[PDB]
This record gives structure tokens, sequence and C-alpha cells, in this order.
């Protein structure tokens, strides 16, 4: 027996190329995209205090999210290198920074 | 009235030019590689030889060397199993036991 | 006696079966030689290696008094792909050349 596991990030491309045709199965991984699933994951990862995470909530609850987890690592880090002032701001302002719009 | 005489080759591959359709530029002149298949046949008939060749790439075998009276017999000797695992590690671990250097618990 | 070549080209949407509806065809002639180029054995090659590949399968062909051949995958084994187009015009003129020739008087 055999079996196969395939990755891409473009899909429309290798469907132009006539190679999905070849595959036998699709599967979809989507990005995070609703402010309390953030919130779900900051608690997971367990790097915000309370009171932050009751500012991050009532800023972030306008629902225009959508990030990469990836990206989220890499923006978390920057932001947590500020003094304890500033490092909600410096982060809020940086989640602002990459609106995306889908 | 003579004995028998035995060669072992090895990875008889590396004498083949049959295996550049890959961007494989790893035949030489065939040359070489038809003098030693008429050493298995020709005009002479040696009758006292028995020439075992070993190899792992059975695809790019040259073609002439798999016809009747010439290499004619072709065998596969496949990963080891479960009891032949253990006869192996029994075999390879007599001598502690031989000298009790090896230890009762395992 | 007078048409000592012939041609057939099957065809049909993906995934119908025509690979085992050729190869059937091919076993019940009960000619005395058959035989089946199908791309996977040259994978990597190099469009010489597919060209003299075909050489040989077809002057081996030539030395008998009956025979059939079935080139499978005609579409894959011309290396092409829908982006450009691109192939390979070497294949496509050799195949060409090749389905018109008749072989040596009497076969
Ligand atoms: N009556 C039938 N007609 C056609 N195919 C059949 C029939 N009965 C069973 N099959 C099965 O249908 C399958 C046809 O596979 P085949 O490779 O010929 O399709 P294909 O269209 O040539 O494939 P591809 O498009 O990938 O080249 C085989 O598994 C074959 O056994």
């Amino acid at each position: 027996k055999l079996l196969i596991i395939g990755t891409t990030s473009r899909k429309d491309v290798l469907q132009e190329m006539e190679m999905l045709n070849a595959f036998s199965t699709t599967i979809h991984v989507p990005n995070i995209a609703t402010g309390e699933q953030l919130l779900e994951a900051l608690e997971l990862l367990g790097n915000f205090k309370d009171k932050e995470r009751t500012t991050i909530a009532q800023q972030v609850k306008g629902k225009k999210v959508w990030i990469g987890i990836k990206k989220l690592l890499m923006l978390i880090e920057m932001s947590l290198q500020m003094d304890p002032e500033y490092r909600v701001r410096k982060f809020l302002a940086l989640l602002r920074e990459e609106g995306a719009s889908p | 009235n003579s004995g028998l005489h035995i060669i072992i080759f090895d990875e008889i591959d590396a004498i083949c030019k049959q295996r550049g359709s890959m961007a494989g530029s790893t035949g030489v002149h065939d040359t070489v590689v038809n003098q030693l298949l008429s050493k298995i046949d020709g005009v002479e008939q040696l009758n006292n030889i028995l020439v075992i060749g070993m190899t792992n790439r059975p695809d790019l075998i040259d073609e002439a060397l798999l016809r009747p009276g010439r290499l004619e017999v072709k065998m596969e000797i496949g990963l080891p199993d479960e009891k032949g695992r253990l006869q192996i590690l029994h075999i390879h671990t007599a001598r502690m036991r031989g000298h009790q250097l090896l230890s009762a618990d395992v | 006696d007078r048409t000592p070549l012939v041609s057939v080209l099957l065809e049909g949407p993906p995934h119908s079966g025509k690979t085992a509806l050729a190869a059937k065809i091919a076993e019940e002639s009960n000619f005395p030689f058959i035989k089946i180029c199908s791309p996977d054995k040259m994978i990597g090659f190099s469009e010489t290696a597919k060209c003299q590949a075909m050489k040989k399968i077809f002057d081996d062909a030539y030395k008998s008094q009956l025979s059939c051949v079935v080139v499978d995958d005609i579409e894959r084994l011309l290396d092409y792909v829908p982006i450009g187009p691109r192939f390979s015009n070497l294949v496509l003129q050799a195949l060409l050349v090749l389905l018109k020739k008749a072989p040596p008087q009497g076969r």
C-alpha cells in the first residue's frame, strides 16, 4: 500500500496546470477570523494579563480580524519587547496596521 | 575433469552503459562491456565456471546479459521480519551467553 | 493484401477506461508479437532517450510476420502542459513520420 500527502498555498495555479485532477481529495485550512478565537488563542498561549486581556477584547471587538498563526507569533514577539506600560498599545497598533480584508 | 571456479562481482550495474537515459552519462564505450560478456560465451566454451552477480538497481542492467546461456536466474532478498530479527540477534549474542558476560535481566 | 498498415485512435473523457479496452482488444488478437509502450517506464528521461526507445521497439516489431503495438497515453508522452503551450517537437516529428512507414515487403 501507499499514501501521499501534499501541501501548497496557491490552488488556482495548480488547477490551471491540470494537476489537481491527479490528486484524489482536498482539504481546507482557514485562518483565524474572529475576535473570540484570538482571545482563546492568547489564553492558551498565556502571555497577556487580566486587565491586558480585557483591554484587548474591548479594542478588538470590531471583528475586523484576519491573521495567520505564524505572523501572530512574530507580532507577539515584537510587541513583548517594550516596557510593560506600552506593550498593549504597540501590539494593538501593529495589529491595526495589518488590516487585511479577504 | 577440472573443478569449479566461482567469481563474484558486485554492483555489476557499474559495468553498464544503459543507465544514461536520465542524464546518467555513466556508460563508457560499450567495448568494455562487450568483452566481459564474450567471456561468458563465444567461440571458446569454458565449462568449469560459475558467476554470481549482485546488484541494487535491477532496472539498469544491460539487457544482453539476461538471455538463455548467460546469467539466467533472478531472485530477491527482501528485508528481514520478526522471526529473522530474533534469530539474527540470537546468533550475534552467543558469545556473552557462552561466557555469562550478558546480564540475566535482558 | 493491398493495405499492410492500419491505424486507429481511441478517445474519451478522463477516467472512462480507454487503456483497459485497448489492452483487451490487443489481447484478443491471438497475434504472436504484442507490446505496450507505457510512459511510466521512462520517468526522468531525456527526449533523446524516448526517441531511441521507440526506435528500438518499432525496429523489433518489424522482424515478425504479425504484431500489435499499443502506445498508451500519447498526450502525456509528448510532455504537454496547457500554459504556453510547451512540448518537445522532436518526439512529435518522430511519431508522425513513424505512423506512416510501411514494413518490409510481405509483413
Ligand atoms: N467494462 C469496463 N470498461 C472500462 N473500465 C473498466 C471496465 N470494467 C472495469 N474497468 C476498470 O476501469 C478502470 C479503467 O482504468 P484506465 O486506466 O483504463 O482509465 P483511463 O481513463 O485510461 O485512465 P487515465 O485517464 O488516468 O489514463 C480500470 O480499473 C478497469 O479495470
